[PDB]
Formats: C-alpha cells, sequence, structure tokens
C-alpha cells in the first residue's frame, strides 16, 4: 500500500492497476510482506492475450493492429512480428518524429512546415513514420498531415 | 465551434470556414455537422459538402431514415 493516496485511487498498492489492490490475483502475504516492493521482485510476466485489431467508432472505416508488449523484450522477436505476421516490408527511412504532447503552441509557419515537407519526405523514399500513439499535440499534427494527404 | 460553423454556412466563403475554425484544435466527435451538413446539402452550396468530407464526415452512417426523411421534405 502506496502512503500517498491518489486522487480518488486510495486503493492502490503503488501501483492500483486494477483491484483494492496493485495486483490481478489474490492479494496473499506470499510468506514475506516486504514494505516498498522491488518491481524486479514483485513484477512478473504473463503471457500476452490483449493482441488484435482496432476499428474507430465511426470515426474511420480501415482496420488497424496493435500488440501489447512487455517493457523488455528483444527486438528480434518485434520485428519478426511486424514482417511476417503484419505483412510489413523494409523500410528505406525511419525517421521519428518527437514533442510536447499535453502543452504545444505553435505559429502559422511552424504549422505549414508539417503540412508539406515531412509528408514530402514520407511519401518518396516510403519512410516509416514512427512516434508515440496520443491524442495530443505535435503527433495529432503528424496524425492530420498523414491523413489529409491519403 | 459549432456556432461559428453555423455562420459560416451562411457566408457562403469556404476560405473563410477553413482558415481558422478547422485549423485549430477541432474535437472531432463527427455528429455535430450532421446539423450542419444538413444546411449545407439543402442550400446547395455545393462546396462545402467536399470541406466536411475531408474531416471524416462518413457518408455511410450520416444518411439516417429522419435524415432522408427531413431532406426529402426542403426540395426546391
Amino acid at each position: 500500500e502506496s502512503s500517498k493516496l491518489s486522487d480518488a485511487g486510495k486503493v492502490v498498492c503503488q501501483c492500483g492497476y486494477t483491484h483494492e489492490q496493485h495486483l490481478e490475483e489474490a492479494t496473499k502475504p506470499h510468506t514475506f510482506q516486504g514494505t516498498q516492493w522491488d518491481p524486479k521482485k514483485h513484477v512478473q510476466e504473463m503471457p500476452t492475450d490483449a493482441f488484435g485489431d482496432i476499428v474507430f467508432t465511426g470515426l474511420s472505416q480501415k482496420v488497424k493492429k496493435y500488440v501489447r508488449v512487455s517493457q523488455d523484450t528483444p527486438s528480434s522477436v518485434i520485428y519478426h512480428l511486424m514482417t511476417q505476421h503484419w505483412g510489413l516490408d523494409v523500410p528505406n527511412l525511419l525517421i521519428s518524429v518527437t514533442g510536447g504532447a499535453k502543452n504545444f503552441n505553435m505559429k502559422p509557419r511552424l504549422k505549414s512546415i508539417f503540412r508539406r515537407g515531412l509528408v514530402k519526405v514520407a511519401q518518396t523514399t516510403g519512410a516509416w513514420i514512427i512516434t508515440g500513439g496520443s491524442h495530443t499535440g505535435v503527433m495529432k499534427q503528424v496524425g492530420e498531415a498523414v491523413r489529409d494527404f491519403s | 465551434w459549432d456556432h461559428q460553423l453555423k455562420l459560416a454556412v451562411a457566408w457562403n466563403r469556404v476560405d473563410i470556414a477553413r482558415s481558422e475554425i478547422f485549423m485549430d484544435e477541432w474535437q472531432w466527435k463527427p455528429s455535430d455537422l450532421h446539423p450542419t451538413m444538413t444546411a449545407a446539402l439543402i442550400s446547395n452550396k455545393p462546396e462545402f459538402v467536399k470541406l466536411f468530407l475531408e474531416n471524416g464526415v462518413q457518408l455511410k452512417e450520416f444518411v439516417t431514415w429522419d435524415t432522408l426523411l427531413y431532406l426529402y421534405e426542403n426540395l426546391d
């Protein structure tokens, strides 16, 4: 149990994911109720089942792939997955765009360069746009600049 | 962002409808434009139709039974 109770999440054992505690099973003493449980010793690995596809309800009509992956995973397994089981060929350019997510302010000249040049470099070389997945900020500009070109 | 589009329907000016009230953070929730898509379809005003098509107004679930019943009561 965490000393600092969260906002409406006071029942949280320093992680509080979905339970009165931070556990998906019985919160047994396990013969040792170690205070400040180490992530290496407390957290374990279960096989994944949260894979599949997603379709946004009414926002779009195409299908999108998604996979839930562990914190520590060899990159060979992920690459083999995306090549064989996802039908993605070897790329030619790997551009990684990152920036402010929640508090981002931009000038129109700044917006134009994303509107044009990133799309031009993406659609000629057949690059791979890799970025964070969230609904705020520069990644939203990237998403709109990639949907409007399509 | 609904009142601005209601006004922009009556302006008959596309670039003003595009230049500020479609460049900021537009809350998508595409059901907003159905009362505006109907006005654009009725007035004709055919140009706003395309503009709303770039913004994800998919016609497959936009056209309801009651929407078409209302549309057919406003013929030329």
